[PDB]
């Protein structure tokens, strides 16, 4: 969507929404990654015994 | 065979003095906790990542 806005062929609210969507997706990914890391704190990559 | 003198009898029959020094102090069997503290630090460091 960015190039259309560069030439002023879409509303600026459309660019704001897309950028905010990218940021929100990044935050959700961070939440998932930290959850997984929290789970891995109880194993520390050691054998079963 | 004990022979106790009694020529001088300036009266003092019951002990009436205190002292701020113990008798028969024994310190052996008191353990120093340094090596176990080193072991605890080693264990805690190994499980933090």
């Amino acid at each position: 969507r960015v190039p259309l806005g560069n030439a002023n062929l879409i509303g600026r609210e459309e660019l704001q929404h897309a950028r905010d969507a990218v940021t929100s997706a990044q935050a959700q990914l961070d939440v998932a990654i930290q959850q997984y890391n929290a789970n891995q704190a109880m194993i520390l990559g050691t054998k079963l015994e | 065979l004990v022979s106790v003198n009694t020529t001088n009898r300036d009266g003092q029959v019951l002990a009436n003095k205190v002292r701020s020094t113990p008798v028969a102090v024994s310190t052996a069997r008191e353990i120093s906790l340094a090596p176990v503290n080193k072991l605890i630090d080693d264990i805690v460091k190994a499980n933090a990542g």
